DNA sequence: CAGAGGATGTGGCTTC
DNA sequence: GGAAGCCACATCCTCT
């Protein structure tokens, strides 16, 4: 059992993966800048051929109320996670950048 | 009167603890913040003045108050017609929501719906 | 198009 | 073990 949030959070710590989604190097903020290619993996990974992005966003819609991730508002496929993700890795968001090379 | 009203339109409407009021019957499971599929209604026998406002309570052992949406109507012709009641708080495992139904009158009336209906977050569901 | 949210239907899991 | 609950989406869809 694997949770979108915690598949995104994969993908962002993995530097393999920082072309088609990466931190934006303020806090926790990240962006999808291939969309497609996260949608394909998402997809992949919980064996659902036919999600999109327009399907994974509305997944990420539904933590705006259990306030695990917020939209940026204005910066297309923006986002942040709210939730206490330095408790959860141990880390900073300055030290995971570093850790990633994240450019600002 | 109330069996007269009962046979006028038959088997939609069932009787409060109440005398002077009846109201719609409600599905026995029902999903969660789902519309029902009849509108709940509630019928005055004896004479409550037009704009009266009506509304409902949801409660039992496990949710003292259940949170509802739409809880509130106002009287017309003896009937308050909820636009699309809709049941939000969970009732429990195996157990149904009681209904309190007050009337704004002056001074305020209050009928009962007892074991009225259960809600859960799947609701009525084909068996797996 | 991107993005908010409502309405429904499913598989995975946990509770009795 | 199974029925009945709870969860987290997956799918569509209306609207801004």
């Amino acid at each position: 059992p694997i949770q979108l949030w915690q598949f995104l959070l994969e993908l962002l710590t993995d530097k393999s993966c920082q072309s088609f989604i990466s931190w934006t190097g303020d806090g926790w903020e990240f962006k999808l800048s291939d969309p497609d290619e996260v949608a394909r993996r998402w997809g992949k990974r919980k064996n659902k051929p036919k999600m999109n992005y327009e399907k994974l966003s509305r997944g990420l819609r539904y933590y705006y109320d259990k306030n695990i991730i917020h939209k940026t508002a204005g910066k297309r496929y923006v986002y942040r996670f709210v939730c206490d993700l330095q408790s959860l890795l141990g880390y900073t968001p300055e030290e995971l950048h570093a850790m990633l090379d994240v450019k600002p | 009167s109330m069996v007269e009203v009962l046979a006028d339109h038959p088997g939609e409407l069932v009787r409060t603890d109440s005398p002077n009021f009846l109201c719609s019957v409600l599905p026995t499971h029902w999903r969660c913040n789902k519309t029902l599929p009849i509108a709940f209604k509630v019928v005055a026998l004896g004479d409550v003045p037009d704009g009266t406002l009506v509304t409902v309570m949801a409660g039992n052992d496990e949710n003292y108050s259940a949170e509802l949406r739409n809880a509130t109507a106002a009287m017309k012709n003896q009937v308050a017609r909820f636009n699309d009641l809709r049941f939000v708080g969970r009732s429990g495992r195996g157990k149904s929501f009681t209904l309190t139904i007050t009337v704004f009158t002056n001074p305020p009336q209050v009928a009962t719906y007892h074991r009225a209906i259960k809600i859960t977050v799947d609701g009525p569901r084909e068996p797996r």
